[PDB]
């Protein structure tokens, strides 16, 4: 549940007449992305000013209601606009399709008795957010009665914040995408757009996405001349035929490489994934040596457990397999990893980044270089050294020199492995490579404030948090949109130790995520996930949530991740507090379940599915033996015991179920779904009966429609436990000390991806511990700039860069946060900013109609003003000039903006009608004139020094 | 005599945003050449 | 002003009322014709700013 300010509760309880208002902040389209504008609206009878934003009024007719339940779905909201306003009818009719996918934010604001807005949300002391999302379609309806009164209503259909999830955001092996080259319009050159400024210099995915199917000719050394290796039985006789020693001989090799372009997956925990080859090749002279580089996972993963050459892993499962295919070590109880081959490993350490492994199975030789993904890793030294010698055949055929695989080919943030196959008569082709890998490193936010991101985590909450906070491969959500304490508590809830089974019962402990054979590895939920980024982020998040029955919801702008748990501090609702209506319904008969089919992959049998069914015999006897299977997702679970406990828990939880529907007034605002309710109604025999909120709908009238869910006595994951005080109530934390050294240093010459860069602003971390991020508020901007701190920040101050803003004043406000939400006092820095790109002044600026007798005299009635096209125009896409006209006694007359034309045509009619009257109210003519012109680009580009004649 | 090394499978995805080319026909019918579906040189 | 639509659904009633459901399409999306060449430069325009107080 979203807590509100104490004053908010006091006002809501004490005051019966609430003067609410909805403050729509709608986004407005523009041709170029460097221009942005917003239209503000409200249904209040007078314009409301909040944060210096004037929310106009008189156009918003009505707003629909926001409904959201425990199932992740793209909620919708529709608000009508009066169809009699000309602006809105024109906008919808002639641009209503260009409005698609444009943001909108609505705030439920309570107006004080003094006309001010009562601070409700304790995060910003502002209105409680009501809705956010993007438009999807519109509509108008004019019904004109030939006798009476017709109506004209404009309707806008939106979608809540989960419409941003439908995007698929997965790194693509294509070179152009990774390097962010401009969309090919007939030519191909780099562009600003890219997931990281450093990618543009990375060529790791060069030579990928292509195909090379030719009948190449290799001049294979040896077997043409020189002494042979044959000695005739007769003592004197010798084989004078020359062969088997170094001399080149022609050899036609029909190589066929097809390096496809597939989305790189993200893996958490321990899972088996195939390879996605990104560079295939063979030696210049020997075709039998083939270099192939596979891209397995994403991010900074841990090492590779093992490589599956074809179908046979290097390390065998059991003794039987060991004698069957001459393996190395064992992986059942010893749990040996790849690192066994390099040296005797006391621990089951995974592969080492930038380490080579040599593997011989009796069929050939396999050399493997395990490069883990990293934020900043160098290129493959072996491949670079080979390229410098032009050892690759395809390099020589294509003519490429040492730049074939240069140092700039550092595969950034991709966990790739280089494999060298020694092609022989026993391994006649390239066997498709698959490997077992440990998941991406995931930050674990300890409730103290300290974090640790030095290992992968099997916890579902932390895996989902990592997926939802990474821009490179997941839904880009800033960390300021989460309640840290609640997330940490939920992660703890999913880490409850289960007592169903012992640790020694499951042999393949290493390959189920358990980093240790003795430590407490029994958590009630363990997820080993392969996040195929090809699928929509929506689908991936739903798949993760379905594993542990959790639910994500966003009401009031906070992203809540919660699971059905028992609580010792429910919200007490009494039937009297409710409106009159009540509705108790029973759905146990339909939702009774007694079986579940579990298709889980078992590492022991190689990573292949086991069709396993879990059924509760007692339930079947109660159900008259009828089979009632519930579709459960075991894709993300590999440990059998956790899957079985999940199945048993879900089957138990589905035996008792009721729905209670009622409506509670606006006093209880912020009731989130999946929330503990203690409903009391004495006529029924209920005293603080425990319910869990299922569906909550917010209406503009303030009425909240609720639909509760009733469960068994102790059917929750958190049942039969007592919460501790530390987790129940946050500890007392001192207010964050303000950050220091909040200073701004201009950058004279600035470019980031070929766009104007202004200066940079820097500050020193707050001395108070447990600060998670530093939020900075920028004047004229809806979205404050948030940069998360780091474990190394306590020493070195962090810096954030501001780029593209126009020359002029900026007000920057810096304040920090605490995991408990505690915030430092804001730090202000009022400064003036230089232009993003100082543009060259106008070359020349003169009047065509100038008297020959003397300079600076125009003879004709109309002044013709012309000037040269600005240089370096091709550098900036769209530019325009601003021209101002001044009088003899220095009063500006007009500011005219000219684009794509360099020859202005001042008119006499202008000078009289629009200027003399406007400046004095009487007919007149201005004879002495004055002109100044500046050349302005769009993305904060402004010329310096004006220009006149 | 003759030895063949094989890997991967041709990608049949075609981007119709760019103008049409004969390289697409060459690539989509299994011809021998160097390039991708959107840019193929058929030897 | 003479916006181009295409009749998608026509219903004839015995009373004479002819219900219609027109369809709207983007510019030059039909099989018949396309703009021979998209604009290769920005179209010039004249705009007047707001006089500062």
């Amino acid at each position: 549940m979203k807590k509100i300010l104490d004053s908010a509760k006091n006002y809501l309880n004490t005051h019966d007449k609430l003067k609410t208002a909805c403050l729509i902040a709608l986004e407005l389209p523009s041709s170029s992305g460097s221009a942005a504008t917003y239209i503000y609206l409200t249904d209040y009878f007078r314009d409301v000013t909040y944060n210096g934003i004037l929310y106009r009024s008189g156009k918003v007719k009505s707003i629909s209601s926001h409904k959201q339940n425990r199932q992740l779905s793209i909620g919708s909201l529709s608000f009508t606009i009066t169809g009699t306003a000309e602006d809105e009818v024109l906008k919808l009719v002639q641009n209503g399709v260009s409005f698609l996918d444009r943001g909108i934010t609505i705030h439920q604001a309570i107006i004080n008795e003094e006309g001010n807005i009562l601070p409700v949300d304790p995060d910003t002391d502002g209105p409680l957010l009501f809705f956010r999302g993007r438009i999807t379609g519109g509509g108008i309806k004019d019904n004109v009665n030939t006798s009476g009164i017709g109506t004209s209503v404009i309707t806008w259909n939106c979608s809540n914040q989960f419409y941003d999830f439908d995007r698929v955001n997965g790194r693509y092996t294509d070179d152009a995408s990774h390097r962010g080259l401009e969309v090919v319009n007939g030519t191909l050159q780099p562009s600003n757009g890219a997931k990281r400024p450093e990618y543009q210099e990375d060529y790791g995915f060069f030579h990928s996405n292509k195909s090379t199917t030719i009948l190449a000719k290799y001049q294979v050394k040896e077997e043409r001349y020189k002494l042979q290796s044959k000695k005739k039985l007769f003592g004197l006789s010798r084989s004078y035929s020359l062969k088997k020693y170094y001399e080149t001989v022609t050899k036609e090799v029909d190589l066929d490489f097809n390096l496809a372009a597939k989305f790189i997956p993200v893996v958490y925990g321990v899972q088996k994934i195939p390879g996605i080859p990104i560079f295939a090749d063979t030696e210049l002279n020997n075709p039998n040596i083939v270099y192939v580089v596979y891209a397995f996972a994403e991010g900074e993963i841990d090492g590779f457990l093992d490589f599956y050459i074809g179908d046979s892993p290097m390390i065998c499962f059991d003794e039987t397999d060991s004698d069957t295919r001459t393996c190395f070590g064992r992986k059942k109880i010893v749990g040996d990893t790849m690192h066994r081959l390099a040296a005797g490993t006391s621990t089951s350490q995974p592969s080492v980044h930038g380490q080579e492994y040599k593997y011989n199975d009796g069929n050939g030789d396999i050399r493997i270089w395990t490069f883990h993904g990293k934020p900043d890793q160098t290129a493959a030294q072996v491949l670079v050294d080979i390229a410098k010698k032009k050892g690759f055949y395809l390099q020589n055929q294509n003519g490429n020199g040492p730049e074939y695989w240069d140092s700039r080919y550092k595969l950034l943030d991709t966990a790739y492995a280089i494999v060298r196959f020694t092609i022989n008569e026993n391994r006649t082709e390239i066997p498709e490579i698959s490997a077992e890998v440990q998941g991406k490193k995931v930050k674990v936010y300890n409730s103290d404030g300290t974090i640790k991101a030095d290992k992968t985590s099997l916890n579902g909450i932390w895996q989902l948090m990592d997926y939802l906070t990474s821009d490179r491969y997941g839904a880009d959500i800033t960390l300021d949109q989460f309640p840290l304490q609640k997330v940490i508590s939920e992660a703890k809830i999913l880490d409850i130790i289960d007592e169903s089974y012992q640790t020694s019962w499951q042999p393949y402990w290493r390959y189920v995520g358990w980093n240790d054979p003795l430590s407490e590895n029994r958590q009630i939920v363990q997820l080993n996930t392969i996040l195929d980024t090809s699928e929509s982020v929506f689908k991936n998040v739903q798949g993760i949530l379905e594993s542990f029955g959790g639910a994500i919801n966003n009401l009031s702008g906070e992203y809540r991740i919660t699971v059905e748990k028992y609580s010792t501090n429910p919200l007490r609702i009494n039937f009297l507090d409710t409106y009159g209506d009540l509705d108790l319904s029973d759905t146990t008969g339909r939702n009774k379940f007694n079986s579940v089919q579990a298709s889980l992959v078992d590492p022991a049998l190689s990573w292949k599915t086991n069709s396993i069914t879990f059924y509760n015999s007692k339930f079947k006897e109660q159900d008259k033996g009828l089979d009632k299977k519930l579709q459960l997702s075991f894709a993300n679970i590999t440990n059998y015991y956790t899957a079985r406990s999940y199945a048993d828990r879900e089957l138990k939880k589905s035996r008792y179920s009721r729905t209670l529907s009622f409506s509670v007034p606006y006093k209880f605002i912020g009731i989130e779904p999946n929330d503990p309710i203690a409903f009391t109604y004495e006529r029924y025999g209920w005293k603080d009966k425990f319910f869990l909120v299922d569906e909550v709908e917010n209406t503009r009238d303030g009425k909240i429609n609720l639909v509760l869910q009733e469960y068994g006595e102790d059917v929750f994951i958190n049942s039969e436990q007592v919460d501790n005080s530390g987790n129940d109530i946050p500890d007392i934390s001192n207010n964050v000390l303000p950050p220091r050294d909040f200073k701004y240093t201009p950058t004279p010459g600035g470019v980031v991806g070929a766009i104007g860069k202004n200066g940079e602003l820097s500050w020193l971390p707050s001395l108070t511990n447990n600060v998670v991020y530093y939020s900075i508020a920028h004047s004229g901007h809806v979205n404050p700039y948030i940069v998360q701190q780091l474990e190394n920040n306590p020493n070195e101050r962090m810096i954030q860069e501001i780029i593209g803003e126009p020359a002029g004043l900026a007000i920057f406000e810096l304040r920090a946060v605490d995991i408990n939400g505690r915030r430092s006092s804001p730090v202000t820095l009022s400064v003036d900013l230089n232009s993003a790109k100082n543009l060259s002044v106008v070359s020349n600026f003169r009047v065509v109609n100038t008297a020959s007798g003397d300079v600076t005299e125009f003879v004709g009635p109309d002044v013709k003003l012309a000037w040269d096209k600005i240089p370096e125009e091709e550098i900036i896409p769209e530019i325009y000039y601003t021209l101002e006209i001044y009088d003899s006694q220095d009063r500006m007359l007009r500011s005219v903006r000219i684009e794509d034309v360099y020859t202005y045509d001042y008119l006499l009619t202008y000078n009289k009608a629009d200027f003399a009257l406007l400046n004095s109210g009487a007919l007149g003519i201005n004879r002495k004139l004055r002109f100044r012109i500046r050349a302005e680009g769009e993305n904060g580009e402004q010329s310096v020094g004006w220009a006149t004649i | 005599t003759t030895q063949y090394l094989t890997l991967g499978e041709r990608q049949k995805n075609v981007d119709v945003s760019m103008q049409a080319s004969s390289g697409e026909l060459s690539y989509l019918r299994g011809d021998k050449g160097i390039g991708n579906a959107n840019s193929f040189v058929p030897r």
